[PDB]
């Protein structure tokens, strides 16, 4: 079982029926590769983070995390105020595990300040004045742990005692939120890879995944991005996401024993063939894009020969956009049009897209599209999807249904998106 | 069965009659080589055979184990209170009643029959921090209790890092000189292990000055006077094959 | 030209990127076929003989006229490399855009 | 053999060989050469140990005799004590008889006799040695119906091309101690050295023929016996006006 | 660590001034760098990956021999005290950190000429008071020294010990297993290079064992049959290129300390060192472990070049003297290969084949270099190769008794 | 060949063709043909390993293929610059303990480690020049020295 | 021929090249396969 | 009583590197600390023991090298890049 830490970036889809989608859909289109993963990841876990983000830092919550086994095997168990929890004991004799004298519990009980005796010498008892790493240090034991606060990471913390104990000790919301812990656990099973929202040390069996876009900066553990990087990096576990669909795990693009042509790496062949029924007969919320490589090359030379050419990478075009346009990979299209200007849907994929760089560096450029250029490209092809995700899009870049006002130089071709697109359709009403 | 038991089996002597149950100590040899070929390294398939043999052992001895006793002998002489938060914590920490039969104990015996295949050490865990003071009580019980299972275990090197638990947490006030290039008085007990890293001291109490060290020179001289003496016996029957390799 | 940049503390705990492996062939030249030959089928039949024909793959270009070049990795394999390369096209091309 | 604290008597490794090192074509040594200790650990905790020393007590009539004597009677119901024997018998057997045929492929190698040398046969590799090797032991567990390892170990890493295993173990005084395990009188061996002895003349009923071939374009009329001719060949290597063709 | 060293300039084969050009010195410690470490930023695994076969610096020790001439004219503060300039060009700092043209204004002295010079630490007071930042000087002039001293290959030192490994060392050396001795050359030439060590350190034991190892395998008295504590070295094929040996670790039967503890001085007799990696590298890290740990003991004066009789602080003729053994690598060739036959790694039929290989190949080496000299004359004021006549080719020299000296060193 | 063992590219069959031209079949004595003729039998595939344990990945291995000397040259020098920066486990030990002021002793077990890699060294005079350069590009004022 | 002595030169010894005045296509080279462990993978870090 | 489980126990077929994971990175010490993890052993309690081990692993070549594929497959695909047309079709055959 070889696991994948995972972080997730800038737009990742969360409500997604399955966490791995968003990872990259190529995954889900075999069986026989769908069969491969487990995930974990619980909520539980992702709302303690989500608490626990404002209070500690990076170094030391990557310290206090990295530690933690696969499936927790433990839980946290809140006590009630002694006042309270002492009754427990008696309510049900056999419940005094600890065999606290009854004289002590009652004299608790007649007392105006019932002490903390009750709490005293019980093993593991974890008072308020304590750290987080106390907690994550007996998580590794797989025990379950007793604590006298809520604010715990680590464990799924439910209530130790019934609720009427607690209650009146504390409110409903909060009576409220321990709930699924209190009936916590769900089995962890050992397929060959899964992966994991939660970090760990990187071994030769522990991977990090690299996705070659920036982080979630909502997403609380995106802090931990740097430290996690130059580590693999300086120790090559770093994994490309078209390596996971191989056979066998390799950090590489192009390698000698595979040719990497197969129907599972073309992520242009978008299927959903499956059903099951449910209300969402569509979430258009949920949207797959794709990071392509392109190829553009200019007109041969006076004996048929041509350029090495420039190849560029652009960033998160929809593949519906392609795949409804027929577009495949391995073929030469013509770029440009008849006069000069580029074919239509080669625009629609450049304005649609999110940024487009040089394929091996980082630079960024901004693409001419005119008769300015000497030797100017004629002919494109797409050669491989570095990148196949799903992406949530629901009210991200604008927040009301009235209206939106986009601003852009002049000289824009919002022309050709607001007419071309529209009209290559002209049979359902978009606007 | 060490006679044990004695038995009889009539059998009628037809001429022809074929009984294919003996093999010459030549092919047990090679037959067990041929199990280290193939358990190679992998630790996982070579714990089984611990497994069963402890397994049995435990159907078949007439020992009993029982803290009971013990029990009522700690707790009459701690208090008992729920308090006393000093070692009788720990020591009732681990007095208290375990459901795993005391496997680790029948794993210890079992691995005698088969080290150099197997070989039991002390957690890593059972050991204080190096970091730590004599003065600290925990560690010292544990410290206790790693001198008293010391013998049980099968690692050679037990001797060695008992010694150095103690020597550890007597850093600050007994400062012995190891002779060892990059090793200190400070280093992890469990890390020792490999022989080349005996401290002379150690080898020759003699290095170590009573009126300076007392504690680790009498440590020492105890165990180099107490640690018991291995010894042999025989098994099994001459009419067969022996399977033995080195002794 | 007038970047200036100011040093940051985060920034420079990134690390250079080291290990870069490759399992390719270790060279940076090819041969090309800059002339084809021509394909005679009425009269000259037999002076040309294309390893096509035998469904082979030459080890050695073909062509009439036949030229070396410098292509860095044009047969590198195994992962993305510097993403910095030279690259220049046969000399029946300008070329100049390299220099 | 346990050390107590002589600490020239300590072993530091124990240790598989395939073949003598003085014959080994490279270092070629045990993977478990690679591990702190000479044999696989079993961490243990002392405090459960402690306890189970603490406390032992017996029953109130513990009478030796009778207690063992119930207690082993079971044991010896088993039939362990014979499978044990025969499975290592078995195991004799395929050892020699897979070492033997790696062998005779390799162009040199363990002394054994080589009745089919006159085959063309390339120079095995250690990769094809293993697949030699994977079929034999799976010939043999198919024949015996076994289940288990048997040779597996062999094929599925290091050298298959073995010569004689022998086991040792070398203390920190700087002396090893080997033992070898050399087979007994095997007997499968020796009558498959005769089948490949009479193959080599009785080839001839297996569908394979040895010799040469002509191709002369003979335009006869009478008899043809051609897996015989009577007549003499049309030339041989050596002949005159005889041309031999190049490397392509 | 180690306050104090003594050193020798070069000689002059009969010409009249230090034989390197400008360029040279301009390629070889230009660009106002530190030339104090350089000596492997051009060595590699394989004379096959080296421009060691044309053009100016045409042989493998080519490049060093270049770098100790060049020192030799800059050297003048450990002879008289003084910073000097030598057509132009001196140093930039007292500190000696790097070369420069120099000044208009004020120049320094122009250093008179010479040759063999001998050389003190204590001429130069600055040194030691800066030891700290100018110890690379102290490996390199020993280096230079070693060199200098002798005709032919280099000379170079080895001891064995009556105790056995430290754990230490034997730890560093699992994780060397796999190493080609070119790498290990550089990490010896690395550590002892940029900061000041004591003798009492891991390194400067590891290092003295591995000069051991290689000489004994060199040899042939250590093998796959017979080891050191289980290491040993292994040679390539003299039918492909037996200038290549990498480290090895085995089950053979270890072989016994001496009865006593045994040490030597070597060099190479021939001239084939100069265009053969595994020479150069195995002179360099044996030399290495003097450079910080200092020279044991006065050198035998009784088999070295005339300039080399007496010198002070390092040659001598009484009681306290080291001899010093030399070898020609075929004879030695022909010995390991003997020694392998006895110990049953070979038959006879593979042991004279391997005899014509070497012999062969050794052929090649000669006639390369014999070739390369006379396209490089000394006479035309620089000396890529060290100069010989024919029947250096020839000599055996004392190879009987460094193969014995290897007997005795592992019984 | 039988005579030989090579690199099965297992994948980029085109690219195996070109990278042994020695294997090549000669129908009609072309150009081509007449100088593959030429080629050596055995001048291919792999000339020497260096096989250390059983069951192991050999550390290196030398072969012969399709390979301008250029780049060779190039590499083998970057090769030889990472293994200047590599230092053996019981020097990295040593020098956390020391960074340490021998506080957290630790060592290192003993066994085989075959290829292992570490190139996190430079000398002082490396350290030197980039400390200087760190301080080429700040501002000189406080503005420096407050975050350190 | 002169670019491939490695291949076709019968005299052509292993470890030979012309660097500094051509360029040979077909050559004789070492592979590796290192290995870049981390930090606990090299030592025993003192956990926790 | 006397069960056979306990009695006839032996290494199990592809006993030597059943464990391995699929990989190419560091195929041995991947195996080795899928043994150690597969015996129940967790390297909190195994310590310093566990850094430098190594063990056989599928993706290991029997000559050392590392392997996608079996070996078989390897020799077939290089015999197959290599298959020259038996019958060609020229104009000049006789």
């Amino acid at each position: 079982m070889i696991t994948i830490v995972v972080i997730p970036t800038a737009h990742f889809s969360w409500t997604d029926t399955n966490f791995l989608n968003s990872v990259d859909y190529r995954l889900t289109s075999q069986p026989k590769i769908r069969d491969r993963f487990a995930v974990y990841a619980p909520g539980w876990l992702r709302r303690q983070l989500d608490e626990f983000s404002a209070s500690l830092t990076a170094s030391e919550l990557l310290q206090a995390l990295q530690t933690i086994p696969i499936p927790v095997k433990a839980r946290c168990l809140l006590l009630p105020k002694p006042k309270r929890f002492a009754q427990w004991l008696l309510d049900v004799p056999s419940a005094n595990i600890w065999h606290i004298p009854v004289t002590t519990l009652r004299a608790t009980v007649a007392s105006k300040h019932p002490s903390s005796d009750v709490y005293n010498y019980i093993p593991d008892h974890v008072p308020p004045s304590a750290e987080f790493d106390t907690v994550t240090r007996r998580v590794a034991a797989g025990r379950d742990i007793y604590v006298r606060s809520t604010k715990v990471l680590g464990a799924p913390l439910c209530l130790a005692a019934p609720a009427k104990y607690y209650a009146g000790y504390l409110s409903t919301h909060q009576l409220d939120g321990v709930y699924p812990d209190n009936w916590a656990p769900d089995n962890f099973h050992k397929r060959e890879f899964c992966l994991t929202i939660l970090p760990s040390l990187l071994g030769p069996r522990t991977f990090l995944l690299d996705v070659d876009a920036d982080r979630d900066a909502s997403y609380p553990l995106s802090v931990l991005w740097p430290q996690l990087r130059v580590l693999a990096l300086k120790s090559r576990l770093l994994l490309p996401p078209v390596a996971l669909l191989r056979r066998v795990v390799d950090p590489g693009l192009k390698p000698t024993w595979s040719a990497d042509s197969d129907a599972a790496f073309r992520a242009l062949r978008l299927s959903r063939p499956s059903s099951a029924s449910k209300p969402t007969g569509f979430d258009f919320s949920a949207l797959p894009v794709v990071d392509i490589i392109c190829l553009f090359e200019s007109e041969p030379d006076d004996h048929g020969r041509v350029a090495p050419g420039t190849r560029l990478t652009i960033h998160s075009v929809p593949t519906d956009l392609l795949t409804s346009l027929s577009i495949q990979e391995g073929v030469r299209y013509p770029l440009r049009q008849e006069s000069g200007m580029f074919v239509p849907w080669v625009l629609l994929a450049l304005l649609m897209s999110d940024d487009v760089t040089i394929s091996g560096t980082r630079r960024s450029v901004k693409l001419e599209t005119a008769h300015a250029s000497a030797r100017p490209f004629v002919h494109i092809t797409v050669e491989r999807c570095a990148s196949a995700r799903v992406v949530d899009v629901r009210g991200s870049p604008a927040m009301y249904a009235n209206a939106v006002c986009l601003t852009l130089p002049k000289g824009s071709y919002k022309s050709t998106i607001i007419d071309t697109l529209p009209a290559m359709f002209s049979d359902l009403s978009i606007l | 069965a060490n006679n044990l038991l004695n038995s009889t089996i009539p059998i009628s002597l037809r001429p022809t009659i074929l009984c294919p149950w003996f093999a010459s100590s030549e092919d047990l040899r090679l037959q067990q080589v041929m199990h280290l070929v193939n358990i190679s390294s992998n630790t996982a398939a070579a714990l089984p055979l611990v497994e069963a043999l402890s397994t049995l052992l435990r159907s078949v001895t007439p020992l009993v184990l029982d803290p009971t006793v013990l029990t009522n002998a700690i707790t009459t002489i701690s208090e008992s209170t729920t308090q006393t938060i000093s070692p009788i914590s720990e020591i009732l920490r681990l007095l208290q009643p375990m459901g795993n039969d005391y496997a680790a104990f029948w794993k210890c015996i079992a691995s005698w029959a088969y080290n150099g295949l197997v070989t039991t050490v002390l957690s890593e865990d059972a050991f204080p921090d190096s970091s730590q003071s004599i003065t600290h009580l925990p560690s010292m019980w544990k410290c206790l209790f790693l001198t008293l299972a010391g013998p049980m275990t099968s690692d050679p090197h037990s001797p060695v890092k008992v010694f150095m638990a103690l020597a550890n947490l007597l850093a600050q006030p007994e400062p012995i000189a190891i002779g060892v290039p990059g090793m200190h008085q400070t280093t992890p007990a469990s890390q020792f292990s490999h022989p080349g890293v005996w401290p002379p001291g150690f080898l020759n109490p003699q290095l170590i000055n009573p009126q300076q060290a007392p504690l680790l020179r009498a440590f020492a001289e105890h165990i180099r006077a107490n640690w018991p003496q291995p010894s042999e016996f025989g098994y099994g029957s001459t009419l067969q094959g022996s399977a033995n390799l080195f002794i | 030209s007038k970047h200036l940049s100011a040093y940051l503390d985060s920034a420079v705990a990134n690390g250079p990127e080291l290990i870069v492996e490759d399992t390719g062939l270790c060279t940076s030249f090819m041969l090309l076929d800059n002339i084809p030959s021509a394909h005679l089928t009425k009269e000259l039949i037999g002076f040309t003989w294309f390893m096509q024909m035998y469904q082979m793959t030459p080890p050695l270009p073909e062509g009439a006229v036949n030229r070396i070049v410098c292509m860095t990795n044009w047969a590198s394999l195994g992962d993305e490399g510097r993403g910095l390369e030279v690259r220049l096209p046969p000399p029946t091309d300008s070329s100049v855009h390299a220099y | 053999p346990f050390t107590r604290l002589v600490q020239n008597d300590v072993i530091t490794n124990v240790l598989v060989a395939r073949v003598d090192p003085a014959q080994r074509g490279d270092a070629a040594v045990d993977i478990r050469a690679t591990h702190a200790t000479f044999a696989a650990a079993l961490p243990v905790d002392p405090a459960a140990i402690v306890v189970a020393m603490l406390c032992g007590q017996t029953e109130t009539n513990l009478i030796p005799s009778h207690h063992y004597g119930k207690a082993f009677a079971p044991l010896f119901a088993s039939n362990a004590m014979f499978t044990r024997n025969q499975r290592a018998v078995i195991t004799r057997e395929a050892f020699v008889c897979a070492r033997s045929a790696v062998a005779q492929c390799q162009d040199a190698g363990f002394l054994v006799p080589r009745p089919l040398d006159a085959l063309r046969q390339f120079d095995v590799t250690s990769a094809a040695a293993a697949e030699i090797m994977h079929a034999v032991n799976d010939a043999f567990k198919t024949a015996f119906d076994l289940d288990g390892a048997l040779l597996d170990g062999l094929a599925l890493y290091g050298d298959p091309r073995i010569a004689d295993l022998s086991a040792a173990y070398l203390q920190y005084g700087g002396n090893v101690v080997r033992e070898h395990v050399p087979p007994g009188p095997s007997h499968i061996h020796r009558t498959l050295q005769q089948v490949e002895s009479t193959f080599m003349a009785e080839m001839n009923l297996f569908n394979v023929a040895r010799g040469n071939l002509y191709l002369v374009q003979t335009a006869t009329n009478g008899n043809w016996s051609p897996m015989a001719p009577v007549a003499a060949p049309p030339f041989v290597r050596g002949g005159p006006n005889v041309r031999v063709v190049g490397r392509f | 660590a180690q306050r104090q060293f003594f050193g020798l300039t070069y000689n002059f084969y009969g010409q009249p001034a230090p034989l390197f050009d400008l360029n040279d010195l301009q390629e070889l410690a230009g660009c106002y760098a530190r030339p104090w470490t350089s000596r492997f930023s051009h060595l590699a695994i394989s004379t096959g990956s080296l421009p060691v076969w044309s053009a100016r610096y045409p042989s493998v020790a080519s490049r060093n021999i270049i770098v100790n001439t060049l020192l030799g004219a800059h050297l003048n503060p450990f002879a008289g005290g003084q910073v000097t300039s030598h057509q132009g060009i001196t140093w930039r700092d007292p500190v000696l950190s790097s070369l420069a043209p120099v000044p208009a204004i004020q120049p320094p002295p122009v250093w008179a000429v010479a040759e063999n010079v001998p050389l003190d630490s204590n001429n130069y007071p600055t040194y030691v008071l800066n030891l700290s930042s100018m110890w690379p000087i102290n490996q390199d002039v020993h280096i230079m020294t070693m060199w200098a001293l002798s005709d032919q290959g280099p000379i170079y030192h080895l001891e064995v010990p009556v105790d056995p490994m430290p754990a230490a060392t034997t730890a560093a050396l699992m994780a060397y297993i796999g190493v080609p001795i070119a790498h290990l050359a550089q990490t010896a030439y690395r550590f002892a290079g940029q900061l000041p060590q004591s003798p009492d350190s891991t390194m400067v034991s590891t290092i003295r064992w591995l000069s051991a190892i290689w000489f004994g395998s060199l040899t042939g008295r250590l093998n796959r049959s017979r080891t050191c504590n289980g290491f040993y070295f292994e040679f390539a094929k003299p039918a492909l290129n037996p200038d290549q040996a990498v480290l090895k670790w085995n089950d053979g039967a270890r072989a016994a300390p001496p009865a006593a503890a045994q040490s030597s001085y070597m060099r190479c007799i021939s001239p084939h060192w100069q265009h053969q990696i595994v020479e150069v590298a195995g002179a360099l890290m044996s030399q290495s472990v003097t450079a910080v740990t200092g020279l044991p003991a006065l050198i035998d004066e009784a088999t070295l070049p005339a300039w080399s009789q007496g010198v002070a602080n390092l040659t001598g003729n009484g009681q306290g003297v080291v001899p010093c053994l030399d070898y020609n690598p075929v004879p030695m060739a022909a010995a390991r290969h003997l020694q392998w036959r006895q110990d049953g790694l070979i038959t006879a039929a593979q042991e004279a084949q391997l005899n014509n290989d070497y012999t062969a190949y050794a052929l090649t080496i000669e006639r390369h270099l014999t070739a390369m000299l006379v396209a490089n004359p000394i006479a035309a004021g620089r000396m890529p190769i060290q100069p010989f006549n024919a029947a250096d080719f020839g000599q055996a020299g004392q190879t009987a008794a460094a193969v014995a000296l290897a007997q005795a060193m592992f019984v | 060949t039988s005579g030989r063992m090579i690199r099965a590219f297992e994948g980029r069959p085109e690219l195996l063709a070109l990278a042994y031209p020695g294997r090549a079949v000669l129908p009609t004595q072309t150009k081509n043909a007449q100088f593959l003729s030429t080629a050596i039998a055995d001048r291919i595939g792999r000339l020497d390993r260096a096989n250390l344990i059983g069951g192991e990945v050999s550390a290196m291995v030398e072969c012969m293929e399709l390979c301008d000397a250029l780049t060779l040259h190039i590499r083998e020098t970057y090769v030889m610059l990472l293994r200047s920066m590599h230092q053996d486990p019981t020097q990295i030990v040593q020098i956390v303990n020391e960074c340490a002021n021998n506080l957290l002793n630790s060592t290192i077990p003993i066994s085989l480690r075959p290829t292992i890699l570490c190139p996190w060294f430079a000398s002082s005079e490396d350290l030197r020049l980039q400390q200087v350069m760190h301080l080429v590009n700040i501002s000189s004022n406080t503005a420096a020295a407050l975050p350190l | 021929p002169l670019r491939w002595p490695g291949l076709v030169d019968p005299n052509y010894r292993v470890g030979t090249n012309d660097l500094p005045n051509r360029i040979t296509l077909y050559n004789s080279l070492y592979r590796y396969n290192f290995t870049y462990p981390t930090l606990d993978g090299i030592m025993y870090v003192r956990s926790a | 009583t006397a069960s056979p489980a306990d009695t006839n126990v032996v290494p199990a077929k592809d006993a030597p590197t059943t464990n391995s994971p699929p990989s190419t990175t560091s195929p041995n010490q991947a195996a080795a600390d899928a043994n150690q993890q597969q015996a129940g052993i967790v390297s909190s309690q195994s310590g310093p023991n566990a850094v430098g081990d190594s063990a056989p692993s599928t993706s290991v070549n029997n000559d050392g090298d590392i392997i996608t594929r079996p070996t078989s497959d390897s020799i077939a695909a290089v015999a197959n890049a290599t298959k020259p047309a038996a019958v060609v079709s020229d104009p000049q055959s006789m």
